């Protein structure tokens, strides 16, 4: 599948619905679809193909969700940069990514290479689409790891859509989440994505960190999901662990989260689901959940989780082979939701894309990280190899 | 030291049927559905292979 095929049952559902909310603008499903098909056909008409990799500067606003659709709708794939990186970082994303166009807006004009076409979102086209596939590339998203030399992680349609579309995500069209994690980090495909293939509407945060006074204001407004860093919900479950309630569910991944913080929440909001997400860039967002339900206390660990649906984990020794639970190893991660592997870097993706033993002619991802079974079969972190 | 990290051992190279390559440690059954194409021989040299023969990821 594709976000966009997901996105056009939606549209078809329940076109007058709610897509996206951006301060005083409204966006419906069927708007959205409008815009992003325009927008699509002005980049067909600048010379976009298909497999191109179309660098994106912008602000978080409605114009980034419209943009995103857009690229995906002309076939290529996104490659989103942050407009508070330095110049250098900037030309080398591009580069290294081989695009030769950036969507930008005025205010981030000045921020496109010197040699790289500008398209100003802001600035009339007619409708065209190529459609978006499966096996195409959907993004390329940079990673340093714990390496500290940036890489692009080349993601196609179908792992996009094996992640937003999973059905563990329980997003309703009732639903509103809110945006704010940076659109070059994945974890904007629960916040722009997992909404709009559910039936959702995203809600664009005022500019700025959003900290537990803003959190409160969305939730007032009618936020019903809200993503914190890990360094984020740590801070407000020991501050003002009360700011999440109201939420159906708040989720939280990318750093160690310690146990404590999970249950200052729920001592504080009973009711609200807790997510901890796990997993790299490499395998789209996440590859292990662990939710702790309403009423439900969570013990002196807080686990990784388990698998999504659709994935598998393993845990190796120095063989190959399976440990037995309690038994640290080498994690794994495999099934669904894999990127291609570092674009240009071949050497490197065969190095870390790996056989699968379990798996005929499929492989896993070498996380770099160590862990252990529960005797019930969800994963506890044990940190970085390296580390 | 995980085996895929290990210079000093003896790796292949392998492929599937959609041509993604992956390198795997000589001492390891080859999983069902990859063939060797590569080795046994260093890390280093089965890393050459790779970048030198695997030039467009998308599995075909
Ligand atoms: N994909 C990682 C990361 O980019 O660090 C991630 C994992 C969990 C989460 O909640 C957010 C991000
Ligand atoms: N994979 C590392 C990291 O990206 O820093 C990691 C380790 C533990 C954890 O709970 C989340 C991520």
């Amino acid at each position: 599948s594709t976000v966009p095929e997901l996105l056009a049952r939606q549209v078809t559902r329940a076109p007058d619905a709610v897509a996206v909310v951006d301060r005083d603008r409204v966006l419906t499903y069927r708007e959205l679809d409008e815009l992003a098909g325009r927008l699509s056909g002005r980049l067909i008409g600048r010379g976009v193909r298909r497999g191109d990799r179309v660098a994106v500067l912008l602000d978080r606003s409605a114009d980034l969700v419209v943009t995103l659709l857009a690229i995906w709708k002309a076939g290529a794939a996104y490659v989103p940069v942050d407009a508070g990186y330095p110049a250098p970082r900037v030309a080398f994303m591009v580069a290294d990514s081989g695009a030769s166009r950036m969507v930008c807006s005025a205010a981030t004009r000045d921020g496109v290479p010197e040699g790289i076409e500008a398209i100003v979102v802001t600035d009339a086209f007619e409708a065209s689409a190529a459609g978006a596939r499966p096996g195409d590339l959907a993004y390329v998203m940079y990673t340093s790891g714990s390496t500290g030399i940036p890489k692009g992680v080349a993601v196609p349609h179908r792992s996009v859509a094996e992640l937003a579309g999973n059905p563990g995500w329980a997003v309703e069209p009732g639903d509103a989440v809110l945006m704010h994690a940076p659109y070059a980090f994945d974890a904007s495909l629960f916040e722009i994505w997992v909404p709009l293939v559910s039936g959702g509407r995203v809600v664009i945060a005022e500019p700025g960190p959003v900290d537990a006074r803003r959190l409160r204001e969305a939730i007032s407004s009618g936020v019903t999901r809200a993503h914190l860093t890990a360094g984020s919900f740590r801070a407000v479950a020991e501050e003002s662990p009360e700011s999440f309630a109201g939420l159906r569910e708040v989720l939280t991944g990318g750093d160690v989260v310690p146990a404590h913080a999970v249950a200052r929440v729920r001592s504080a909001c009973p009711r609200v689901r807790i997510r901890h997400l796990y997993g790299p860039t490499e395998t789209t967002l996440c590859a292990t959940w662990h939710l702790l339900e309403p009423g439900d206390e969570i013990g002196p660990v807080l686990p990784i989780g388990r698998p999504l649906p659709g994935r598998r984990a393993q845990v190796l020794d120095a063989s190959l082979r399976a440990v037995a639970p309690g038994v640290i190893g080498d994690l794994y991660l495999s099934g669904a939701g894999l990127a291609d592997g570092y674009l240009r870097r071949a050497g490197l993706t065969a190095e870390r894309f790996v056989a699968d033993p379990s798996a005929p002619g499929a492989r896993m991802y070498r996380t770099g990280d160590l862990a252990q079974w529960t005797a019930d079969g969800a994963l506890l972190f044990a940190g970085r190899a390296d580390d | 030291t995980n085996p895929f990290d290990n210079e000093d051992g003896s790796f292949l190279v392998l492929v599937n049927g959609e041509g993604q390559h992956s390198l795997w440690p000589a001492f390891a059954e080859v999983p069902d559905g990859w063939t060797g194409v590569h080795g046994p021989a260093s890390r280093q040299d089965c890393l050459g292979y790779v970048e030198q023969n695997w030039t467009d990821l998308r599995p075909k």
